[PDB]
Protein backbone atom coordinates (compact mmCIF):
# COMPACT_ATOMS: atom_id res chain seq x y z
CA UNK A 1 0.00 0.00 0.00
CA UNK A 2 2.74 2.04 0.89
CA UNK A 3 4.54 1.71 -2.69
CA UNK A 4 1.13 2.28 -4.23
CA UNK A 5 0.70 5.35 -2.67
CA UNK A 6 3.89 7.08 -3.86
CA UNK A 7 3.19 5.53 -7.04
CA UNK A 8 0.23 7.34 -7.28
CA UNK A 9 1.85 10.24 -6.50
CA UNK A 10 4.17 10.13 -8.90
CA UNK A 11 1.31 9.33 -11.60
CA UNK A 12 0.10 12.71 -10.41
CA UNK A 13 3.10 14.35 -11.01
CA UNK A 14 3.49 13.20 -14.87
CA UNK A 15 -0.19 13.96 -14.71
CA UNK A 16 0.18 17.76 -13.97
CA UNK A 17 3.94 17.95 -16.08
CA UNK A 18 2.04 16.63 -19.13
CA UNK A 19 -0.89 18.91 -18.75
CA UNK A 20 1.42 21.92 -18.27
CA UNK A 21 3.36 20.83 -21.61
CA UNK A 22 -0.56 20.51 -23.54
CA UNK A 23 -0.96 23.92 -22.39
CA UNK A 24 2.11 25.42 -23.87
CA UNK A 25 1.43 23.19 -26.55
CA UNK A 26 -1.54 24.90 -27.30
CA UNK A 27 -0.27 28.66 -26.59
CA UNK A 28 1.84 27.35 -29.27
CA UNK A 29 0.37 30.29 -31.79
CA UNK A 30 0.18 33.10 -28.71
CA UNK A 31 4.02 32.38 -28.58
CA UNK A 32 3.76 34.09 -32.38
CA UNK A 33 1.98 37.02 -30.75
CA UNK A 34 5.35 38.31 -29.75
CA UNK A 35 5.20 40.54 -32.74
CA UNK A 36 1.48 41.20 -31.73
CA UNK A 37 2.79 42.49 -28.10
CA UNK A 38 5.65 44.44 -29.86
CA UNK A 39 2.95 46.00 -32.33
CA UNK A 40 0.36 46.73 -29.68
CA UNK A 41 3.15 48.61 -28.16
CA UNK A 42 3.62 51.65 -31.27
CA UNK A 43 0.75 52.91 -29.83
CA UNK A 44 0.94 54.92 -33.00
CA UNK A 45 0.41 54.75 -36.48
CA UNK A 46 1.21 50.79 -37.13
CA UNK A 47 -0.71 49.62 -40.40
CA UNK A 48 2.84 49.21 -41.75
CA UNK A 49 3.65 46.31 -39.42
CA UNK A 50 0.38 44.97 -39.54
CA UNK A 51 0.74 44.41 -43.82
CA UNK A 52 4.17 43.22 -42.63
CA UNK A 53 2.84 40.82 -40.02
CA UNK A 54 0.13 39.99 -42.74
CA UNK A 55 2.74 39.56 -45.73
CA UNK A 56 4.64 37.13 -43.33
CA UNK A 57 1.56 34.72 -42.51
CA UNK A 58 0.66 34.72 -46.41
CA UNK A 59 4.22 33.37 -47.10
CA UNK A 60 3.70 30.76 -43.79
CA UNK A 61 -0.07 29.74 -44.76
CA UNK A 62 1.71 29.08 -48.76
CA UNK A 63 4.41 27.06 -47.28
CA UNK A 64 2.28 25.43 -45.11
CA UNK A 65 -0.43 24.68 -48.12
CA UNK A 66 2.69 23.18 -50.27
CA UNK A 67 3.92 21.21 -47.16
CA UNK A 68 -0.24 19.99 -47.08
CA UNK A 69 0.08 19.36 -50.40
CA UNK A 70 2.90 17.21 -50.79
CA UNK A 71 2.22 14.94 -47.17
CA UNK A 72 -1.34 14.42 -49.28
CA UNK A 73 0.57 13.41 -52.41
CA UNK A 74 2.66 11.04 -49.60
CA UNK A 75 -0.17 9.82 -48.07
CA UNK A 76 -2.10 8.70 -50.74
CA UNK A 77 0.88 6.85 -51.88
CA UNK A 78 0.84 5.28 -48.66
CA UNK A 79 -2.83 4.93 -49.67
CA UNK A 80 -1.81 2.41 -52.91
CA UNK A 81 0.89 0.55 -51.43
CA UNK A 82 -1.36 -0.51 -48.67
CA UNK A 83 -4.27 -1.33 -51.13
CA UNK A 84 -2.00 -3.13 -53.62
CA UNK A 85 -0.83 -5.43 -50.43
CA UNK A 86 -4.87 -5.76 -49.53
CA UNK A 87 -4.95 -6.97 -52.93
CA UNK A 88 -1.69 -9.35 -53.42
CA UNK A 89 -2.75 -10.68 -49.85
CA UNK A 90 -6.44 -11.81 -51.21
CA UNK A 91 -5.39 -13.26 -54.06
CA UNK A 92 -3.16 -15.27 -52.19
CA UNK A 93 -5.46 -16.18 -49.37
CA UNK A 94 -7.80 -17.03 -51.89
CA UNK A 95 -5.29 -19.53 -53.72
CA UNK A 96 -4.42 -21.33 -50.67
CA UNK A 97 -8.11 -21.60 -49.98
CA UNK A 98 -8.48 -23.10 -52.87
CA UNK A 99 -4.73 -25.67 -53.02
CA UNK B 1 1.80 -29.96 -49.40
CA UNK B 2 4.94 -28.37 -49.94
CA UNK B 3 3.58 -25.81 -51.86
CA UNK B 4 0.72 -25.23 -49.66
CA UNK B 5 3.67 -24.69 -46.86
CA UNK B 6 4.98 -22.10 -49.56
CA UNK B 7 1.71 -20.06 -50.03
CA UNK B 8 1.03 -20.53 -46.21
CA UNK B 9 4.81 -18.70 -45.67
CA UNK B 10 3.70 -16.03 -48.09
CA UNK B 11 1.04 -15.07 -46.82
CA UNK B 12 2.58 -14.35 -43.28
CA UNK B 13 5.11 -12.57 -45.51
CA UNK B 14 2.08 -10.30 -46.66
CA UNK B 15 0.27 -10.22 -43.60
CA UNK B 16 3.80 -8.48 -41.68
CA UNK B 17 4.33 -5.71 -44.85
CA UNK B 18 0.47 -4.77 -44.28
CA UNK B 19 0.58 -4.58 -40.77
CA UNK B 20 3.01 -1.92 -41.81
CA UNK B 21 1.67 -0.02 -44.41
CA UNK B 22 -1.67 0.42 -42.76
CA UNK B 23 0.92 2.00 -39.30
CA UNK B 24 2.47 3.94 -42.12
CA UNK B 25 -0.74 5.27 -43.60
CA UNK B 26 -1.52 5.96 -40.30
CA UNK B 27 1.27 7.99 -39.29
CA UNK B 28 0.48 9.88 -42.92
CA UNK B 29 -3.01 10.68 -42.04
CA UNK B 30 -2.57 11.90 -38.35
CA UNK B 31 0.28 14.29 -40.26
CA UNK B 32 -2.15 14.96 -43.32
CA UNK B 33 -4.81 16.17 -40.93
CA UNK B 34 -1.92 17.99 -38.24
CA UNK B 35 -1.06 20.33 -41.17
CA UNK B 36 -4.98 20.50 -42.29
CA UNK B 37 -5.35 21.77 -38.89
CA UNK B 38 -2.24 24.28 -39.50
CA UNK B 39 -2.99 25.60 -42.91
CA UNK B 40 -6.95 26.02 -42.06
CA UNK B 41 -5.33 28.31 -38.75
CA UNK B 42 -2.75 30.22 -40.91
CA UNK B 43 -5.24 30.74 -43.27
CA UNK B 44 -7.89 31.72 -40.76
CA UNK B 45 -5.06 33.83 -39.02
CA UNK B 46 -4.39 35.62 -42.27
CA UNK B 47 -8.04 36.52 -42.96
CA UNK B 48 -8.22 37.65 -39.41
CA UNK B 49 -5.02 40.31 -40.28
CA UNK B 50 -7.17 41.43 -43.81
CA UNK B 51 -9.94 41.98 -41.62
CA UNK B 52 -7.64 43.93 -39.00
CA UNK B 53 -5.87 46.09 -42.11
CA UNK B 54 -9.30 46.32 -43.71
CA UNK B 55 -11.03 47.26 -40.20
CA UNK B 56 -8.31 49.49 -39.36
CA UNK B 57 -11.41 50.59 -36.88
CA UNK B 58 -10.65 47.51 -34.96
CA UNK B 59 -8.42 49.74 -32.62
CA UNK B 60 -5.62 47.40 -31.42
CA UNK B 61 -8.48 45.71 -29.63
CA UNK B 62 -7.42 42.26 -31.25
CA UNK B 63 -4.04 43.41 -30.87
CA UNK B 64 -4.32 43.87 -27.24
CA UNK B 65 -6.16 40.49 -26.81
CA UNK B 66 -2.72 39.10 -28.50
CA UNK B 67 -0.14 40.65 -26.43
CA UNK B 68 -2.21 39.25 -23.49
CA UNK B 69 -2.43 35.73 -24.89
CA UNK B 70 1.58 36.30 -25.55
CA UNK B 71 2.13 37.27 -21.86
CA UNK B 72 0.00 34.10 -21.08
CA UNK B 73 2.10 32.29 -22.95
CA UNK B 74 5.30 33.37 -22.10
CA UNK B 75 4.06 32.65 -18.52
CA UNK B 76 2.42 28.96 -19.08
CA UNK B 77 5.98 28.39 -20.51
CA UNK B 78 8.06 29.40 -17.63
CA UNK B 79 5.47 27.47 -15.33
CA UNK B 80 6.12 24.78 -17.51
CA UNK B 81 10.14 25.02 -17.22
CA UNK B 82 9.61 25.13 -13.18
CA UNK B 83 7.52 22.21 -13.20
CA UNK B 84 8.96 19.96 -15.44
CA UNK B 85 12.35 21.71 -14.45
CA UNK B 86 13.45 22.06 -17.98
CA UNK B 87 14.75 25.84 -18.29
CA UNK B 88 16.24 24.24 -21.72
CA UNK B 89 13.01 24.30 -23.28
CA UNK B 90 11.40 25.88 -26.08
CA UNK B 91 8.09 26.26 -28.10
CA UNK B 92 9.18 24.21 -31.14
CA UNK B 93 10.49 21.38 -29.06
CA UNK B 94 8.24 21.33 -26.13
CA UNK B 95 6.38 18.86 -28.49
CA UNK B 96 9.49 15.89 -27.28
CA UNK B 97 9.35 16.70 -24.16
CA UNK B 98 5.38 16.19 -24.35
CA UNK B 99 5.52 13.15 -25.62
CA UNK B 100 8.26 12.24 -23.76
CA UNK B 101 6.54 12.23 -20.44
CA UNK B 102 3.52 11.19 -22.13
CA UNK B 103 5.72 7.94 -22.29
CA UNK B 104 7.02 8.41 -18.78
CA UNK B 105 2.78 8.66 -17.88
CA UNK B 106 1.93 5.85 -19.48
CA UNK B 107 4.53 3.98 -17.49
CA UNK B 108 3.90 5.66 -14.46
CA UNK B 109 -0.28 4.90 -15.28
CA UNK B 110 0.58 1.13 -16.32
CA UNK B 111 2.72 0.36 -13.08
CA UNK B 112 0.20 1.67 -10.72
CA UNK B 113 -2.60 -0.55 -13.16
CA UNK B 114 -0.12 -4.03 -11.66
CA UNK B 115 -0.49 -2.17 -8.64
CA UNK B 116 -4.07 -1.49 -8.49
CA UNK B 117 -4.75 -5.35 -9.41
CA UNK B 118 -2.21 -6.45 -6.47
CA UNK B 119 -4.13 -4.58 -4.36
CA UNK B 120 -7.31 -5.53 -5.47
CA UNK B 121 -6.33 -8.92 -5.17
CA UNK B 122 -4.72 -8.16 -1.73
CA UNK B 123 -8.38 -8.11 -0.32
CA UNK B 124 -7.66 -12.35 0.20
CA UNK B 125 -8.12 -13.24 3.75
CA UNK B 126 -4.96 -13.63 6.08
CA UNK B 127 -6.05 -17.50 5.64
CA UNK B 128 -5.67 -17.62 2.05
CA UNK B 129 -1.82 -17.07 1.52
CA UNK B 130 -1.14 -19.38 4.90
CA UNK B 131 -3.28 -22.07 3.35
CA UNK B 132 -1.03 -21.65 0.07
CA UNK B 133 2.24 -21.08 2.12
CA UNK B 134 1.60 -24.60 4.32
CA UNK B 135 0.59 -26.52 0.98
CA UNK B 136 3.64 -25.56 -0.87
CA UNK B 137 5.76 -26.10 2.43
CA UNK B 138 4.29 -29.89 2.61
CA UNK B 139 5.26 -30.53 -1.01
CA UNK B 140 8.48 -29.21 -1.22
CA UNK B 141 9.38 -28.79 2.22
CA UNK B 142 10.49 -25.23 3.90
CA UNK B 143 10.21 -22.21 1.51
CA UNK B 144 9.97 -18.80 2.18
CA UNK B 145 7.06 -16.70 1.79
CA UNK B 146 8.47 -14.40 -1.08
CA UNK B 147 9.85 -17.92 -2.92
CA UNK B 148 6.78 -19.52 -2.09
CA UNK C 1 -8.00 45.86 -49.68
CA UNK C 2 -10.26 48.68 -51.25
CA UNK C 3 -11.92 48.76 -47.50
CA UNK C 4 -8.42 49.68 -46.36
CA UNK C 5 -7.83 51.41 -48.67
CA UNK C 6 -10.85 54.23 -48.03
CA UNK C 7 -10.95 53.83 -44.55
CA UNK C 8 -6.64 54.74 -44.57
CA UNK C 9 -7.35 58.17 -43.69
CA UNK C 10 -10.90 57.90 -41.07
CA UNK C 11 -9.06 55.20 -38.14
CA UNK C 12 -5.40 56.61 -38.26
CA UNK C 13 -6.09 59.53 -35.91
CA UNK C 14 -7.27 57.81 -33.14
CA UNK C 15 -6.42 60.05 -30.44
CA UNK C 16 -6.83 57.04 -28.25
CA UNK C 17 -9.45 58.84 -26.90
CA UNK C 18 -12.40 55.16 -28.67
CA UNK C 19 -9.55 53.17 -26.87
CA UNK C 20 -11.28 52.80 -23.40
CA UNK C 21 -14.17 51.97 -24.96
CA UNK C 22 -12.61 48.24 -25.72
CA UNK C 23 -12.11 48.25 -21.63
CA UNK C 24 -15.96 49.11 -22.20
CA UNK C 25 -17.35 45.50 -23.62
CA UNK C 26 -14.79 43.36 -21.86
CA UNK C 27 -16.23 44.69 -18.56
CA UNK C 28 -19.33 44.29 -19.72
CA UNK C 29 -18.49 40.80 -21.29
CA UNK C 30 -17.07 39.83 -18.24
CA UNK C 31 -20.22 40.69 -16.34
CA UNK C 32 -22.22 38.74 -18.54
CA UNK C 33 -20.05 35.51 -18.54
CA UNK C 34 -18.98 35.99 -14.78
CA UNK C 35 -22.24 35.68 -12.77
CA UNK C 36 -21.01 39.26 -11.25
CA UNK C 37 -23.34 42.15 -12.48
CA UNK C 38 -21.64 43.87 -9.64
CA UNK C 39 -18.21 43.51 -11.09
CA UNK C 40 -16.36 46.73 -11.17
CA UNK C 41 -13.00 47.03 -12.22
CA UNK C 42 -11.97 47.76 -8.91
CA UNK C 43 -13.36 44.53 -7.44
CA UNK C 44 -12.55 42.74 -10.39
CA UNK C 45 -9.12 41.60 -9.10
CA UNK C 46 -10.77 39.45 -5.61
CA UNK C 47 -12.80 37.79 -8.58
CA UNK C 48 -9.57 37.38 -10.52
CA UNK C 49 -8.07 35.43 -7.29
CA UNK C 50 -11.18 33.99 -6.60
CA UNK C 51 -12.00 32.15 -10.17
CA UNK C 52 -8.55 31.33 -10.29
CA UNK C 53 -8.70 29.35 -7.35
CA UNK C 54 -11.72 27.89 -8.31
CA UNK C 55 -10.11 26.88 -11.91
CA UNK C 56 -6.92 25.37 -10.17
CA UNK C 57 -9.36 23.30 -8.11
CA UNK C 58 -11.20 22.03 -11.18
CA UNK C 59 -8.12 21.38 -12.85
CA UNK C 60 -6.82 19.37 -9.75
CA UNK C 61 -10.12 17.13 -9.73
CA UNK C 62 -9.56 17.07 -13.48
CA UNK C 63 -6.22 15.81 -13.16
CA UNK C 64 -7.73 12.97 -10.26
CA UNK C 65 -10.83 11.90 -12.75
CA UNK C 66 -7.58 11.45 -15.48
CA UNK C 67 -5.58 9.25 -13.20
CA UNK C 68 -8.38 6.72 -12.32
CA UNK C 69 -9.75 7.32 -15.96
CA UNK C 70 -6.18 6.12 -17.51
CA UNK C 71 -6.04 3.16 -14.99
CA UNK C 72 -9.38 2.10 -15.88
CA UNK C 73 -9.52 2.42 -19.83
CA UNK C 74 -5.83 0.70 -19.69
CA UNK C 75 -7.24 -2.34 -17.22
CA UNK C 76 -10.10 -2.49 -20.06
CA UNK C 77 -7.58 -2.85 -22.70
CA UNK C 78 -5.43 -5.32 -20.82
CA UNK C 79 -9.41 -7.39 -20.75
CA UNK C 80 -9.54 -6.70 -24.48
CA UNK C 81 -5.88 -8.18 -24.97
CA UNK C 82 -6.88 -11.37 -23.21
CA UNK C 83 -10.29 -11.60 -24.98
CA UNK C 84 -8.17 -11.35 -28.13
CA UNK C 85 -5.58 -13.94 -27.83
CA UNK C 86 -8.59 -15.73 -26.15
CA UNK C 87 -10.47 -15.54 -29.89
CA UNK C 88 -7.39 -16.00 -31.51
CA UNK C 89 -6.55 -19.56 -30.09
CA UNK C 90 -9.75 -20.83 -29.80
CA UNK C 91 -12.13 -18.74 -31.33
CA UNK C 92 -15.30 -16.37 -30.87
CA UNK C 93 -16.30 -17.09 -27.16
CA UNK C 94 -17.74 -14.54 -24.38
CA UNK C 95 -15.93 -12.26 -21.92
CA UNK C 96 -17.35 -14.57 -19.07
CA UNK C 97 -16.27 -18.10 -20.83
CA UNK C 98 -12.59 -16.12 -21.52
CA UNK D 1 -14.84 9.41 -18.62
CA UNK D 2 -17.85 10.33 -18.85
CA UNK D 3 -17.13 12.38 -15.24
CA UNK D 4 -13.85 13.61 -16.55
CA UNK D 5 -15.98 15.05 -19.47
CA UNK D 6 -17.87 17.19 -17.42
CA UNK D 7 -14.70 18.01 -15.57
CA UNK D 8 -12.95 19.22 -18.22
CA UNK D 9 -15.92 21.57 -19.48
CA UNK D 10 -16.15 22.95 -16.37
CA UNK D 11 -12.40 23.34 -16.05
CA UNK D 12 -12.66 24.81 -19.55
CA UNK D 13 -14.94 27.16 -18.39
CA UNK D 14 -13.29 28.52 -15.24
CA UNK D 15 -10.52 29.20 -17.46
CA UNK D 16 -12.37 31.40 -19.90
CA UNK D 17 -13.64 33.54 -17.00
CA UNK D 18 -10.02 33.54 -15.50
CA UNK D 19 -9.08 34.69 -18.54
CA UNK D 20 -12.22 37.28 -18.76
CA UNK D 21 -11.03 38.80 -15.53
CA UNK D 22 -7.18 38.73 -16.74
CA UNK D 23 -8.83 40.89 -19.40
CA UNK D 24 -10.69 43.49 -17.07
CA UNK D 25 -7.49 43.68 -14.84
CA UNK D 26 -5.22 44.50 -17.97
CA UNK D 27 -7.95 46.94 -19.11
CA UNK D 28 -8.36 48.99 -16.11
CA UNK D 29 -5.48 51.43 -17.43
CA UNK D 30 -7.63 51.59 -20.55
CA UNK D 31 -10.78 52.68 -18.52
CA UNK D 32 -8.66 54.89 -16.51
CA UNK D 33 -8.54 57.60 -19.57
CA UNK D 34 -12.58 56.91 -19.92
CA UNK D 35 -12.97 60.50 -19.99
CA UNK D 36 -11.78 61.02 -23.46
CA UNK D 37 -13.23 61.54 -26.85
CA UNK D 38 -12.92 61.93 -30.65
CA UNK D 39 -14.48 62.20 -33.55
CA UNK D 40 -16.36 59.43 -35.74
CA UNK D 41 -18.33 58.26 -38.21
CA UNK D 42 -17.01 60.72 -40.99
CA UNK D 43 -16.91 58.68 -43.89
CA UNK D 44 -19.23 55.71 -42.42
CA UNK D 45 -21.85 55.10 -44.75
CA UNK D 46 -19.14 54.17 -47.49
CA UNK D 47 -17.24 52.06 -45.32
CA UNK D 48 -20.66 50.70 -44.28
CA UNK D 49 -21.95 49.71 -47.53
Amino acid sequence: QQDYETAKHSQHQAKQQAFALVEIVQRRVHFSYSDSAGMLSENADLNDKLRQRLEHAESDRSRAREQLRQQQAQYSQFNQVLASLKSSYETKQDMLKEL
Amino acid sequence: QEKIDRYQVDLEELSYRLEEQTDVVEEAGELQAEYEARTEATEQEVDELKSQLADYQQALDVQQTRAIQYQQALQALERARELCRLPDLSVDNAEEWLETFQAKEQQATEALLALEQKLSVADAAHNQFEQAYQLVKNIVGETSRSEA
